[PDB]
């Protein structure tokens, strides 16, 4: 099973939020 | 009280309507947990949609665009209730208000939406969003809605099944070519994400990015020095040398390796681990992307985050150990073993992940495979490391591939 790999659970978890409030 | 507000958002007059959409506005943006169930269930969003509509009272249509905003800004639930009462259409319409503050609040909502999932997402995309969006781009735009327009842009990228359309994808990579010579750290983070939604989108999609030309431009930012930007790199890149060897090697051409001593060494260990995710793609492909790593110097990095590392950068340090053998000259890989490879990396072979301990088996028969005559100096430096014990102990697993392969390489390499 040797060869090129998607990128892999937990990896770059900083990602930007699909949702955003705007709050005062 | 909801229902008193409710009774003043349904007047025809436009006055009494903003009194009370604002009211509606203040109870949702005043803190991290306002009651947006509560405002569904009184019936105010039609109400709010319908306000909208009021180009004759742009403070109004400000307002329930505010309020709409943080009502989809919730669960799924609470964007499709949104989106079920025909706001999308209304939203649309305001991103050509005169209004400043109307037309980006616009914006916002839309990229609430688009963001609950892609066939919402594609429902946004049927109607137009993307060119007027696009629109927006300008050396004139405000750059805090610049910073909003970019992150809708990330949510029109990301989603795969689907993946967006080919003709928006088309749309939008010219805007990103733009985008990612700005030098806000905001729009280049989104940017970046945005361009890693795409690569990891396919193979064609990697190809479309590759033919915008913008991959040169994308390279130098693993030396960015905002290590949010210097990550969404890091993915970007990374999806496309996920791709075939043609694709990878675009990428390379662009020196990207030399970035990585800096992403290797870096204090984060998760960084390491993505970075040592980037190598073993590279060392899955032909004999000059193999020749590159060792040429940058990056095997004994490699090698010494096998051993000292942490757990989640030794497993994929196993990975580009192993993938370096299905291409690898016999050469490339007598240098690993000149580089101490075989110590940490049989000290992989007890592990419970069972996914490693086959890629750990599979890449030391290859190596004894490809060590025709040396096979005996191979088979000594794993027997004085007490690789050999273990492999004897893996003819026991549970997990067939691993026995069988166990029971092969010492009937191959360990019974004269």
């Amino acid at each position: 099973c040797l060869g090129r790999r998607v990128v892999q659970p937990g990896m770059f978890a900083d990602y930007p939020p699909t949702k955003k409030a705007r709050v005062l | 009280s909801l229902e008193a507000i409710v009774q003043n958002a349904s007047s025809d007059n436009q006055g009494i309507q903003l009194s009370a959409v604002q009211a509606a506005r203040k109870l949702l943006s005043s803190d991290r947990n306002p009651p947006i169930d509560d405002l569904i269930k009184s019936g105010i969003l039609p109400i709010l949609v319908h306000c909208l509509e009021r180009d004759d009272n742009p403070s109004l249509q400000f307002e329930a665009a505010w309020a709409l905003t943080n009502i989809a800004s919730g669960t799924s639930e609470q964007t499709q209730a949104v989106v079920q009462s025909n706001a999308v259409p209304l939203f649309l319409r305001l991103l050509h208000s005169p209004h400043q503050n109307v037309c980006e609040q616009a914006v916002w909502a839309l990229g609430n939406i688009i963001g609950d999932g892609p066939q919402c997402r594609d429902y946004v995309i049927s109607l137009g969003v993307v060119k007027p969006l696009l629109s927006f781009i300008s050396p004139s735009i405000p750059i805090t809605f610049l910073r909003n327009v970019t992150w809708v842009m990330v949510n029109l990228c990301r989603h795969k099944d689907p993946p967006p359309p080919m003709e928006t994808i088309q749309e939008i990579l010219p805007a990103l070519c733009v985008l990612i010579h700005h030098t806000d750290v905001n729009i280049l983070v989104d940017t970046v994400w945005a361009l890693s939604y795409l690569t990891d989108a396919g193979n064609e999609q990697i190809q479309m990015v590759i033919d915008s030309g913008i991959v040169p431009h994308l390279v130098p930012l693993l030396s960015h020095q905002e290590v949010k930007v210097q990550t969404a790199a890091l993915r970007a890149v990374g999806n496309i040398v996920t791709g075939t060897d043609e694709q990878t090697q675009v990428v390379l051409n662009c020196d990207a390796l030399s970035h990585f001593p800096a992403l290797l060494t870096h204090p984060k260990e998760k960084i390491n681990k993505e970075a040592v995710w980037f190598l073993s793609n590279i060392t899955a492909g032909n004999q000059q992307q193999v020749q590159a790593v060792i040429d940058a110097n990056l095997v004994p990095m490699i090698i010494h985050l096998l051993d000292k590392g942490d757990f989640g950068t030794q497993k994929e340090a196993a990975w580009a150990i192993s993938n370096l053998t299905i291409s690898g000259r016999k050469d490339q890989v007598a240098y690993l073993i000149q580089q101490n490879v075989i110590p940490p990396f049989c000290n992989l072979l007890t592990v419970k992940d069972a996914q490693v301990v086959q890629v750990v088996l599979d890449g030391l028969s290859n190596i004894l495979k490809m060590a025709e005559d040396e096979a005996e100096t191979i088979g000594n430096l794993i027997e004085e490391c007490g690789g050999l014990e273990k492999i004897e102990q893996l003819q026991n697993h549970e997990n067939e591939d691993i026995y069988k392969l166990a029971y092969e390489i010492i009937d191959q390499f360990f019974s004269s």
